């Protein structure tokens, strides 16, 4: 399906460059909890909501990349001459992010030292999300509409990216300051967002089609919600609340 | 910006008591969840106690549960660490702590200079 | 899953113009017309050397340095056939020519890491 070798290699390069930028951020907090043997400063509510965001994106990537049954439903849907919009680096990212989120969740349990349980309202959201996904599973099952089910997981991942960014931007607006700002972590999130979009743009200009942006709408919105909020964070840090 | 000033600590003999204090500046203590931490020489910082944002709910490290007590005087903007039944184990620079809890991305920890509490057998 | 049959020729002379063909068959989730195809030559003793490849859109044609500006590759997205038009041949071009096809990667195919390969058909260029 890849027509151009330079475009394919630049797609593969931009792919692992997006993977590295978003996967390396998981380590500084992981190591900090380890050195301390405590999770006092951690928002437990956010770690449980990011597990749902990561596992839903992981469901979609692992299934579309490895299942030929689901892939055939993608061609039946977006077109026979369509390239699958899941990359090796997207699969690697989703699995690595699920592993790292499970490790920090394990650190919260074994290291404890976090009386601030936080756990409430956000627990109801996990119940509502996984409940709505369970109903969706039983709807999809008789017809084996695994592409529609995988597609719900990718849409709930989108909602969950908003859940990552919106409370932290809202906090900065009420607070009238950017507390916890790090030009480095924002630039790593930014690179991963631009590179995840440049990957789709390369797949789209290699083939003469934009259907990959519609097939993997969840990855398209994952990059655009990251880029929008990084511009907004940089905007409220330098021109709004600087000092 | 925000300043923390600990005082009350010094040398005491095993079995004694101390009333550590913390003078908050830049923020109300009744609005924030206040913490106490300790650091023994060479060993890493250890969270010791906490008092809820708008209430009297408290939490302590298992090493001090039953001996230490955290309270706050609203009419003084200060947090206290009434530490009874002291042991030479408890020797450390005690820091009162407040933070700017941050949903995703790094929480900002505010510290005082600390007060050395030395307990001798 | 996919069978590749090289319907090529045999013996030609130094400075001749031979022409290989390659039909692709089999039932697959991908159209086979979108499948990236190419050629490789074996040679007595030496390992699989790349010769040429054509994109599924048939626009991009890659050629090895050795054959570049001598061989030409053409596709037939309808018959699923690749053609190696080996013009102005040299005695050093005598080898078994393998047809190759990859459902997804052009890079994999170019590097000898393709999924599918043909029987191979001997091309004898004699001085």
């Amino acid at each position: 399906s890849w027509n151009s070798i330079p475009l394919e290699i630049s797609y593969e390069i931009v792919g692992w460059i997006a993977f590295a930028s978003w996967s390396i951020s998981f380590y500084p907090q992981l190591i900090l909890n380890f050195r301390r043997r405590s999770v006092v400063g951690l928002n437990f509510d956010f770690v449980m909501l990011n597990l749902t965001k990561h596992s839903s994106y992981m469901i979609y990537n692992v299934c579309l990349y490895f299942s030929p049954v689901i892939q055939k439903q993608y061609f039946d849907t977006y077109g026979d001459k369509e390239m699958i919009p899941v990359a090796a680096n997207d699969v690697a990212f989703s699995i690595h992010a699920v592993v790292m989120t499970a490790v920090t969740l394990f650190q919260i349990f074994i290291y404890e030292r976090g009386p601030q349980k936080v756990s409430r309202l956000a627990i109801g959201i996990v119940v509502v999300v996984w409940g709505f996904a369970a109903i969706c599973f039983f709807i999809a099952l008789p017809t084996h509409s695994w592409l529609w089910l995988i597609s719900i997981f990718n849409s709930i991942q989108v909602f969950m990216t908003c859940v990552k960014y919106i409370p932290q931007a809202k906090m900065n607006f009420t607070r009238k300051s950017t507390v916890g700002w790090s030009i480095g972590n924002i630039l790593l999130d930014f690179t991963g967002g631009l590179a995840n979009y440049l990957q789709m743009v390369i797949q789209s200009i290699d083939q003469n089609s934009w259907k990959n942006f519609y097939g993997n709408m969840g990855k398209t919105l994952l990059s655009l919600i990251s880029i929008f909020f990084d511009i907004l964070f940089m905007f409220q840090h330098y021109v709004l609340y600087p000092e | 910006q925000v300043q923390l000033v600990e005082s009350g600590g010094g040398l005491v003999q095993a079995g004694g008591s101390l009333r550590l204090s913390c003078a908050a500046s830049g923020f109300p203590v009744y609005r924030n969840r206040m913490h106490w931490y300790r650091q023994a020489p060479g060993k890493e910082r250890e969270w010791v106690a906490a008092i809820e944002s708008a209430g009297q709910e408290t939490h302590y490290a298992d090493s001090v549960k039953g001996r230490f007590t955290i309270s706050r005087d609203n009419a003084k903007n200060t947090v206290y660490l009434q530490m009874n039944s002291l042991k030479p184990e408890d020797t450390a620079v005690y820091y009162c702590n407040v933070k700017d809890e941050g949903w995703y991305w790094q929480t900002y920890d505010y510290w005082g200079q600390g007060t050395q509490v030395t307990v001798s057998a």
